[PDB]
């Protein structure tokens, strides 16, 4: 967020409209692999083995 | 008549020499071990779009 505020206060204006997209899928993917992502050899039952 | 044969000690026959074999044990398949696959999949996309 710190990024995409320090290149709107420098005027650059350059994620207004659908430039903004790659700010927005970028912190969806971080989401998905810090939330769920997966366990280590203490979750023997991982979707494959069970 | 006839020529006469007198029937001698018998000469020693080859020795028979049996054997016991226990067969080796036939070989385990691997248990399936799994990769996480997907999560890589969404790294190379994360730092790509960065």
């Amino acid at each position: 967020g710190g990024m995409v505020a320090m290149v709107f206060a420098s005027g650059s204006h350059v994620f207004g409209g659908i430039g903004s997209i790659f700010p927005l899928f970028m912190m969806v993917g971080i989401m998905m692999m810090m939330f769920r992502g997966m366990g280590g050899g203490q979750q023997q039952m991982s979707r494959p083995k069970l | 008549m006839k020529r006469g044969f007198a029937r001698p000690t018998p000469e020693k026959p080859p020795v028979i020499k049996p054997e016991n074999i226990v067969l080796s044990t036939p070989l385990s398949i691997p248990p399936p071990e799994g990769k996480p696959w997907w999560l890589i999949v969404v790294g190379v996309v994360v730092v790509g779009l960065l």
